[PDB]
């Protein structure tokens, strides 16, 4: 009569490492490291993130002819770009303080593009149609940004301009202008008939003076002449003048907007989707409990920690036998 | 491992037992088989589940979008950037790897101990009754029947016998 005591085994091929042996065999264990992605550019919270399809950031907000259909929303948790967007500044120049724009925009509560400045009532001492050109070409003909009006000479006059909006939102408005830089001394007297002139835009808190800089750069988009595109966020309440001489790409429509901090912009060419997840990478989301990933570096939500490692496996059961 | 046990003295497992992690083979005049011991393959479950969940509960991270952009004039910050990306990265990735192993060597010692206990139990219970073999084994000198098995399982022995 015998009564003796041991332990488990099974046909696992589990391996697990230790501090003082390799290639362990177990009989049971887990993997503490995500790596497995749904391919799927699935929504944060509950909202969906805004795709901008073929068109970035900038020929968004502008208004470019071509990013004409993607923009039906009213919030979004972050911002998709495909590698393959280039449909922007369809006429050349800098757009001041992009990055930060874009860092704003990147999640946003509620957002409402109105008309901030009809084309019809409030520019009566200017020529508000023929403002297009060769560069945003809209199927052929020449056409300009939609939330943006450029503003030329009526019949040989330019008198000084002076329009001023006041924010009765309740929330901030992005209000976005631009400054253009003719190439020839001809193109200026051409298009705002006086030589020497200037704009003016200030709120509260904004002011600044701009000066036409008239030169000729190398061609770019048959443009030899420049646009310079600036905006500002102003607070409910408050007030925007702008005043200008010419120049003056005045603002057509402006966004009531209310943000939320801390999101960011993916690009990526991975499918847009209607799923939820709590962690967003521009490969896919990742649906998991797990404490580290290796499958992206870049994240956003609240995500596993990245780790460079391959396997995490955690030893459960004991040894193999 | 550390124990002597497992890998030890009892050089072997039982594919046959299936009940739990540690459990005893009586060999008596009723029959043979396995059985798992009820009250120490529970404990080390929950404790190891606990072992698991603390592992994984403990990481509550916070809502940040990694990744920024930086223009062709500011190649600084977005080395900057990618220093704190880099530096989270190592520390992350070997911190988790050791404590994978650190924990690993714990938790096998840890079912080496159950044995090992499991085995001392029996032994400060059947002193003269019987003797060791050293294969983790004893052998009775006095009759035991199956509800003599268990007396030692239920840790009610007595010890009025020769
Ligand atoms: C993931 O997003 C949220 C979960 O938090 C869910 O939100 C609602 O889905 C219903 C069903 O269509 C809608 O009527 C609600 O309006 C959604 N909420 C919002 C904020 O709009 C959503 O259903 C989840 N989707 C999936 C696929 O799990
Ligand atoms: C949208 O982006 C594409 C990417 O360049 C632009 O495509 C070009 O289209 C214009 C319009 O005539 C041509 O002049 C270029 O030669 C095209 N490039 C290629 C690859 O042929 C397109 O212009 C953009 N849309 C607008 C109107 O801005
Ligand atoms: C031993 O296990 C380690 C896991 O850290 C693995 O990287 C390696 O390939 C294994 N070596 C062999 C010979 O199986
Ligand atoms: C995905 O999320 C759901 C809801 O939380 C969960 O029940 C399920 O287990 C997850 N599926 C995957 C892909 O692991």
């Amino acid at each position: 009569d015998t009564l003796c005591i041991g332990y488990h085994a099974n046909n696992s091929t589990d391996t697990v490492d230790t501090v003082l042996e390799k290639n362990v065999t177990v009989t049971h264990s887990v993997n503490l490291l995500e790596d497995k992605h749904n391919g799927k550019l699935c929504k944060l919270r509950g909202v969906a993130p805004l795709h901008l399809g073929k068109c970035n950031i900038a020929g968004w907000i502008l208004g470019n002819p071509e990013c004409e259909s993607l923009s039906t929303a009213s919030s979004w948790s972050y911002i998709v770009e495909t590698p393959s967007s280039d449909n922007g500044t369809c006429y050349p120049g800098d757009f001041i303080d992009y990055e930060e724009l874009r860092e704003q925009l990147s999640s946003v509560s509620s957002f409402e593009r109105f008309e901030i400045f009809p084309k019809t009532s409030s520019w009566p001492n200017h020529d508000s149609n023929k403002g297009v050109t060769a560069a945003c070409p809209h199927a052929g003909a020449k056409s300009f940004y939609k939330n943006l009006i450029w503003l030329v000479k009526k019949g040989n006059s330019y008198p000084k301009l002076s329009k001023s909006y006041i924010n009765d939102k309740g929330k901030e408005v992005l209000v976005l202008w631009g400054i253009h830089h003719p190439s020839t001394s001809a193109d200026q007297q051409s298009l705002y008939q006086n030589a020497d002139t200037y704009v003016f835009v200030g709120s509260s808190r904004y002011s600044k003076k701009f000066k036409p800089e008239i030169a000729i750069r190398p061609k770019v988009r048959d443009q030899e002449g420049r646009m310079n595109y600036y905006w500002t966020l102003v607070e409910p309440g408050d007030k925007i003048t702008f005043e200008a001489t010419g120049n003056l790409v005045v603002p057509r429509y402006a966004f009531a907007m209310e943000r939320n901090a801390g999101s960011g912009i993916i690009i990526s060419d991975t499918p847009v989707h209607d799923c939820n997840t709590t962690c967003q990478t521009p490969k896919g989301a990742i649906n998991t409990s797990l404490p580290f990933q290796n499958i992206h570096p870049i994240t956003i939500g609240k995500c596993p920690k990245y780790v460079k490692s391959t396997k995490l496996r955690l030893a459960t059961g004991l040894r193999n036998i | 491992g550390l124990f002597g046990a497992i890998a030890g003295f009892i050089e072997g497992g039982w594919t046959g037992m299936v009940d739990g992690w540690y459990g005893y083979h009586h060999q008596n005049e009723q029959g043979s088989g396995y059985a798992a011991d009820l009250k120490s393959t529970q404990n080390a479950i929950d404790e190891i589940t606990n072992k698991v969940n603390s592992v994984i509960e403990k990481m509550n991270t916070q809502f940040t979008a990694v990744g920024k952009e930086f223009n062709h004039l500011e190649k600084r910050i977005e080395n900057l950037n990618k220093k704190v990306d880099d530096g989270f990265l190592d520390i992350w990735t070997y911190n988790a790897e050791l404590l994978v192993l650190l924990e690993n060597e714990r938790t096998l010692d840890y079912h080496d101990s159950n044995v090992k206990n499991l085995y001392e139990k029996v032994r400060s219970q059947l002193k003269n009754n019987a003797k060791e073999i050293g294969n983790g084994c004893f052998e009775f000198y006095h009759k035991c029947d199956n509800t003599c098995m268990e007396s030692v399982k239920n840790g009610t022995y007595d010890y009025p016998k020769y």
